[PDB]
């Protein structure tokens, strides 16, 4: 009973580390209307449109905001894989305390 | 002996996880806590 | 055009939306059965081809026995069935419960529910969200439904109508635990907070209404006031009009601080507005006592830093400002070193109405005031004695830790609180 | 929904829910046959609780009457309200126990055991949504205490989650009705500390004053004693089946009065007890409500909390009131009395409100406080344990039915133990 | 205070809600004088 | 708002008390059963003084009945007014006192005074602002001499601040029946003087004397005698439960009459007596009652005033008057008995006035005298208990009860040390 | 420059010293060790280690005493020998302390004096604490100033002394150790402080509304007026005001050196609250008969002179507004040869406040020191208790047996007649 339940704690230490890296994902990614968007911050504004018109001024935010949910994903499957693992070992474990 | 402590090793038991009854008698089986308090420079 | 979805959660929420939904119909016409017996309702009722307008609201629970009393109700086909949201057990005063093992069953069927209105909206300005933190249910899921709320919209403001715990009476007793782990979480994704006492609002009714015996419906036709006179301005037309985004930007001068401090007036019986006259000198004054704060904290004992004005009614341009002319001018007011201007007035043409059943009597004229303040940081500071001195023996935490989740956002919770306090006083200190 | 399946052991146990069933089906309208014979609406909305349906408009209890003497269930059969059971429920033994806590633990009840796993498998399975179950019995018993401890160790395992309640009957040292009842109660205390949720000390003792003393009924026979029992188990779960201003149900009362795992013991108490010539005069408000729960004389436990300290107070009240009224008083008994509160927890009293009063009665409220001065009742039964064990004494009784030695002996320890934990939360300091 | 006390007992059982919440009469209805359109 | 507990010991209080519970429920319109039948308004604003509310338009008393012998108690809830008084202010034992103070005060006042105290206790806190505490009994028997006493020790510890009356009954030395009397009267006055605001001096002789001569009534018996004293009870408080041109109360008239806190021994009286015969050709106006309180024999006390000077002296009319007759009457007796009155305090005439008359009456007052002459009635007591203190007769009654001889000694000390500043006063 | 030495004698100085370092070491910023992570150079004195030894000495009879001084939080604090202490008593017996114990020990107390004596350049007086009641406060102080004034004649020696109260006393042979005590304070002193416990209990309980204080609670008082007495020393201020000068202003003739200490505002913390505190407010209550530290009352006197000690944030134009009005008040009388009587005296820093303490802070105080008439009653009273004992020669044998003339008891007398009477014809106008 020991190691199930201290494993209760490492169990619930997982979700809402990958809970938190769903949210994170989403507002890097931003809101599903654009519509909804439609501010300050999206990459057609007013301001970097100024900076356009000179030639060869751009922007590379719209390539950092790839890497960011590059990591971001990439640590959820490693996150989701671990998750899965340590279910199994907590049913196997309730099914053998139940033999002794 | 000198009695059991009946509030640190609750307190101890909940920070390690453990919220059953049968869990937290299990715990103050392993770990028992007990109040064993109950016994060259001079200035000038 | 203007548009506010109400999400209110909790009993606390289902029976303040009882409370206002109810002034609102009268204040547009709505029969019981949804019909008009010009466009003011856009921003809370609907159309259809029939000319039949349904509320813009979402009653949600996780018990049932609260909301079943409003689908067999007065207004038992005002409402979408579909609107009104039910799970089978609640969190019973566990925040806990309601956010990591009750909330996300339902967390999905809220939110997909919460999209069709926002559809139904072209222009909304702001989500109006009333709950509790003395509640699971207030505290825990509502703290998901921010959570996820601004993860489906950056921008879209989300108010924040609070009940919180009374510095003396309790009707709960691991209500610290919810109130300190909620605020930790919502203070990232929330734009407004409005937190009101009923112990204050205890103190005024009784003293100002002459009801020695009130019910909860008298304190939630208070509620319903103060939100009326917030939106009147988007409804009916004005002199000087104020939205949502407006008085937002006159209120919080740190995104850090955005806790003001709501009142009203006059709240006077008839027979005590039969013998007194009421002019804009009088009842602006009386916003400004602390017998008539809603919130257990003394403004003399803070100092002021920004504040919002609304005036409703029959009011006049010219004496407005001469009521401001006499409140600068008394030195037991007091405001913040960086902040000679502090103040923005709205003007309202509608009185408000009156509610028969209700207790406020029929006036021609109200304020309503929001005045952000460093009087509000004493009121952490008393949760903190209360929290810590309970989390010193480890309380009642079993039954977080035991229904899941962790213990070490227990202690980043407190700190966070710790935080807080110590940003009002910077704040609070002049150079 | 949220129902509860009824638990019943022993003729001690088969008396009251005979008893407790008649209340309810007087209050929800059922008459002996099992139809509705009401006239509200309410007083079918949240039947399904308590009664499962049966064709034809039928309503019989979701109960299970076990015993192992096979003459109780004809008494009860042969009663009013007998034909209303569904007549599968009963479980009955040919051979009884006789006040030995070990043949109906070991011997015999493990014969019957299966049998009643059964049944109460198929009333679990039949509703949706079990909010959990409730046991009646007394430590006095063979049965109740005995096969009633071996039939709680058995489903906790089965349904960890769900919410176990025991109005348990602990004997009392001034009177008793068995020589060796501190056996049946020291070997009955320790697996229930191990496998419950919250504990009601009802003790027959109490209630003898209770109404020698208050309702002065020159002949108090058990059908009096055990009306007030199931008013107080009535009062519990009121505001799972009525609509309440501020809800609660089993569970909110459960994680708000129990700190810690190993306290669940509560004292509960009644208000509205008044002897006939009292009831001329009198002024039911809601200060003479509470003027009655606090006094010592009103508990059915047999100890006095004037030697202990409140460590958790949960009240429900039943009516329509003001709930000003309600929030007034629990203050003030907070403040007068205040060396009888812990210290190291802020605001020990939680409240709750359910609007349908009781049948024949307009004003009603129910206590559960949990208190450190229910140690008196422990150390009186293991006053009189040790006495007998020390001579080996009534042990041949129990050593032939193959328990050892060894498990008196750790029995005893384990309620050492927990007095010893009780104990010193009365000698904490707070900081 | 004959009112006072003649409504004292009566078999009022119902939620304070539906005691609370009537049906409203169309004449006390808001007559919207100021509003924007023509 | 201004709130009375009625106290009610010994058979004597326990009968005045429902005799005084008879008229304030006749005049307050309140039937038997517990319903107001009255027809104005003004007789239910201020009920909450002397009723309590109760569900149902039905009031209860403020009232506690103790009696150590439940024989008498039968009685009060078995007269006309017996379905009025709560069975749980119905508090008794089942042993009498058999007339020894002592018994009352300590042996057996010891179980029931816990009871007394938590009804009362449980009435203190049922009124939000009470006015004080009102009590009678009598020094001749065993409990209200004796338990009724006790209550006064403790209920002054408790609440310091708040008025107390006694309406006592003092026993006569002419009419006697008993013997140990002069024992339990002179503990019982040893117990009054520290721990009482104003004392009533009730007898019985006087008031033998004002129905054979002033009413003519042949056979007068205890409940005549009862009316009497039930009367001069409301018209005390006459002013605080009605409007009136000069309101007072409780508190008005004690400050005005108590100018040292050892002097607080009264004469009380009531005005409007007259025989059955008289009932047509008698007129009822100020000057006439003027002239009735003023005599001797109205008083009911048992000592003549014209042997002693008036130190203060307080009139409470009832009913509506013109008020100029009563100050020139009032003045007008001052002057002519100049030698009546001390000269160290002028003014010595109070006047209160309620607008209301009492029931069935057009007119009232009620006097309330404190006068050298109750000096009069203090020395023969001890004209009694030296007489049997000397032989130390009767004495073993008491020594069985656990108290020493030296109380004996320093009760007549008290009373002593009362008469020998009370004669000074006097000179 | 300013330094001044303490002569704490008997159990009074040292309890009296103890509250006075503590507030001394808190008002310039030491730490309990004696160093701060040249304002002190008054009460201290820089050390080897870069340490401050204040500037004090203990003189008392019994060990347990000063132990404690020694042993707790201030015990590296101070310099062993600066703790003098003596193994047996005189029992409050004059003769005692002044003939038989004292003698063994007077050498070794004036050693330790001139030490520190030495250490300092310019000395301005010697503040010493005794009380007129116990014998080792009162005979051992006694013989000390006959020798203290051949060694330094022209060093000023303040009188800070306790007054046996006229109605509570603790103890019974009092009176004849103060009318032997009296003859120290006339012949061989330049101020005096007598006071009474019974006037600083009064004030306690009327203002500070404490009912349950201990002689701590009196001795914080204390060291505030000594406090307000060495404010100009230690800090800078508008209008400085030395002691000789102090001294300059109040003593009329040789004889009469006797002033009375009052001090306002002493007000908590809740009462400050509600209430604004001006110059005129604060000199109001110095002047009420009810907050004197004496037992005597002004107003059956008059004034000879009064020295005024204004501290914290005050302003000269304030303060003759104040004195103004105090001269147009006939309740305050004046001697005809004294046109104008105050010694105005302006502070800079405010009185500190203690943790654990008892006053709030106030950003204005006030002390005051009047030589008046009034004190000439008390003596009256002092002599009658002295006389109803001496006629039939009570305690006598006590002091006899220790070796003093009987006939020094009527010759003490006779100087408090010859005081008593200077002061009424004083008193008396020549007009
Ligand atoms: N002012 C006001 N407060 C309310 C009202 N209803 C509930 N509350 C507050 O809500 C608190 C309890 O939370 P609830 O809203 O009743 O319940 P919940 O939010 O659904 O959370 P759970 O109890 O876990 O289901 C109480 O302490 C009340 O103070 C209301 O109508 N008005
Ligand atoms: N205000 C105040 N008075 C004190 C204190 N300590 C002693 N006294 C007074 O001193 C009187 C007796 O003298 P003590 O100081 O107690 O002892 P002593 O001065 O050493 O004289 P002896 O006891 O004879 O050795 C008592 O009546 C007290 O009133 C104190 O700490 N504060
Ligand atoms: N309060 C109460 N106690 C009861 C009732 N019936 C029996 N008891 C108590 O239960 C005890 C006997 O229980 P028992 O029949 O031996 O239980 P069983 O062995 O489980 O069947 C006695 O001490 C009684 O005091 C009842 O109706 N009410
Ligand atoms: N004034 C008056 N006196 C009464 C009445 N009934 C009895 N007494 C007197 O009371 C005295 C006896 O009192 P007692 O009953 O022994 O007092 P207790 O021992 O305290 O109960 C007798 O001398 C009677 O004269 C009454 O109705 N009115
Ligand atoms: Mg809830
Ligand atoms: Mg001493």
């Amino acid at each position: 009973t020991m190691t199930l339940g201290l494993m209760r704690g490492t169990i619930h230490r997982c979700m809402k580390f990958n809970q938190e890296m769903y949210v994170t994902r989403g507002i890097i990614k931003g809101p599903l209307l654009k519509r909804n968007l439609e501010a300050r911050e999206k990459l057609n504004r007013p301001l970097v449109r100024m900076y356009q018109r000179h030639v060869g001024t751009q922007l590379p935010e719209a390539t950092r905001l790839a890497q960011g949910t590059d990591l971001l994903t990439r640590h959820n499957l490693h996150m989701e894989k671990n998750l899965k693992e340590l279910r199994t070992t907590h049913d196997n474990l309730a099914w053998g305390l139940n033999c002794k | 002996e000198l009695t059991r402590n009946y509030i640190a090793m609750n307190r101890g038991a909940v920070k390690a996880g453990l919220v059953t009854a049968r869990e937290n008698m299990l715990y103050r089986e392993l770990n028992d806590i007990r109040i064993n308090d109950q016994e060259n420079m001079t200035f000038g | 055009m203007r548009e506010c979805i109400s999400i209110h959660v909790g009993q606390a929420g289902v029976q303040i939306g009882n409370a206002c939904w109810e002034l609102y119909c009268l204040e547009h016409g709505i029969q019981p059965d949804g019909q008009m017996p010009d466009d003011s309702f856009n921003t809370f009722f609907s159309e259809t081809g029939a000319g039949k307008h349904v509320p813009r609201a979402v009653f949600v629970d996780l018990e049932p026995t609260v909301v079943d009393e409003v689908r067999t109700g007065t207004y038992r086909q005002l409402f979408h069935p579909e609107q009104l949201i039910t799970g089978k057990e609640d969190a019973a005063n566990n925040y806990a419960r309601g956010h990591y093992t009750i909330g996300k069953e339902i967390v999905d069927l809220v939110l997909d529910r919460i999209r069709k209105l926002a559809d139904l909206c072209t222009g909304l300005q702001g989500f109006l969200i009333f709950h509790s933190f003395g509640g699971g249910t207030g505290s825990g899921f509502a703290s998901l439904l921010m959570e996820r709320l601004s993860v489906d919209y950056g921008k879209k403001s989300k108010l924040e109508f609070a009940i919180y715990p009374a510095p003396q009476v309790s009707t709960a007793v691991v209500e610290p635990y919810n109130s300190i782990l909620t605020t930790h979480t919502t203070l990232e994704h929330s734009d407004c907070a409005f937190m009101v006492d009923n112990e204050a609002i205890y103190d005024i009714c009784r003293r100002n209404l002459d009801i020695e015996r009130p019910t909860y419906t008298n304190l939630n036709r208070l509620i319903g006031q103060i939100v009326s006179s917030i939106t009147a301005s988007l409804r009916f037309d004005g002199a000087l009009n104020v939205d949502l985004t407006e008085f937002q930007t006159n209120l919080v001068p740190y995104p850090r601080i955005h806790f003001p401090l709501a009142t009203y007036a006059p709240v006077i019986s008839a027979e005590k507005a039969y013998h007194e006259q009421l002019s804009v000198a009088e009842i602006t004054n009386a916003c400004f006592e602390p017998a008539n704060q809603m919130v257990k904290c003394d403004p003399r004992h803070g100092k002021y830093m920004a504040c919002c004005m609304l005036y409703r009614g029959d009011v006049v341009p010219k004496d407005v400002n001469a009521a401001i002319a006499t409140i600068k001018t008394k030195r037991t007011i007091q405001f913040v070193d960086w902040c000679p201007t502090g103040f923005k007035v709205g003007i309202n043409y509608q009185p408000p109405t009156v509610v028969p059943g209700g207790d406020l009597a029929k006036v021609q004229r109200a304020v309503c005031m929001l005045s952000n303040t460093t009087a509000i940081a004493e009121a952490w500071a008393r949760l903190d004695h209360k929290f810590d001195l309970m989390y010193a023996k480890r309380a009642f935490v079993h039954w977080y830790v035991g229904e899941g989740m962790e213990e070490g956002e227990f202690s980043e919770a407190r700190e966070d609180l710790a935080a807080l306090e110590k940003d009002y006083e910077e704040v609070g200190v002049d150079s | 929904m949220r129902e509860i399946v009824h638990l019943q052991a022993g003729q001690c146990g088969n008396q009251i829910g005979a008893k407790f069933w008649e209340v309810i089906s007087d209050e929800h309208g059922i008459d002996p046959t099992g139809t509705y014979h009401g006239d509200s609406d309410l007083q079918l909305e949240r039947i399904n609780v308590y009664y499962n349906e049966a064709t034809g408009g039928k309503y019989v209890p979701r109960a299970v009457l076990v015993d192992l003497e096979p003459g109780t269930m004809d008494s009860v059969r042969s009663g009013p309200f007998g034909q209303i059971f569904r007549p599968d429920n009963f479980v009955f033994g040919q051979s009884g126990a006789g006040n030995n806590w070990a043949k109906g633990h070991y011997t015999e009840g493990a014969e019957l055991v299966d049998s009643v796993l059964d049944v109460v498998r198929k009333e679990a399975e039949s509703c949706d949504c079990l909010q959990g179950f409730q046991l009646t019995h007394s430590l006095g018993g063979g049965t109740g205490s005995g096969m009633g401890t071996l039939l709680i160790s058995k489903i906790r395992e089965e349904y960890p989650d769900r919410i176990m309640n025991t109005f348990s009957v602990v004997p009392s040292p001034k009177v008793s009705d068995t020589v060796v009842e501190p056996y049946n109660a020291t070997l009955s205390v320790h697996q229930l500390v191990e496998n419950t949720d919250e504990t009601y000390c009802i003790d027959n003792e109490a209630l003898y004053d209770i109404c020698f003393r208050t309702l002065k009924l020159t002949t108090p026979t058990y059908g009096d004693l055990n009306h007030l029992v199931s008013a107080t188990m009535s009062g519990v779960t009121t505001c799972l089946r009525f609509p309440g201003q501020l809800n609660a149900d089993l569970r909110k009362l459960a994680v708000n009065m129990v700190p810690f795992p190993r306290l669940h013991f509560f004292m509960p108490g009644f208000a509205p007890l008044t002897s006939r010539g009292s009831q001329q005069y009198r002024a039911l408000t809601v200060p003479e409500l509470t003027q009655q729960m606090f006094d010592a004389k009103n508990m059915m436990a047999a100890c006095d909390p004037r030697h202990g300290r409140y460590l958790t107070v949960a009240a429900v009240f039943r009516g329509r009131m003001s709930m000003k009224e309600v929030d007034e008083q629990m203050l003030n008994v907070q403040n007068k009395n205040s060396s009888y509160f812990v210290e190291w927890i802020p605001n020990n009293v939680k409240t709750a409100v359910c609007d349908i009063p009781p049948r024949g009665l307009k004003m009603s409220a129910t206590f559960i406080g949990n208190s450190t001065a229910i140690q008196e009742l422990f150390k009186r039964i293991s006053e009189q344990f040790t006495a007998m064990f020390r001579r080996k004494a009534f042990l041949h009784w129990y050593t032939g039915e193959g328990m050892d030695e060894m498990e008196f002996t750790e029995a005893e320890s384990n309620m050492n133990d927990l007095v010893s934990e009780y104990q010193q939360y009365q000698d904490a300091t707070a900081e | 205070l004959q009112q006072k006390w003649l409504a004292s007992k009566t078999s009022l059982k119902e939620s304070i809600y539906t005691t609370s919440y009537p049906r409203l009469p169309v004449c006390a209805m808001s007559r919207r004088e100021h509003a924007i359109p023509v």
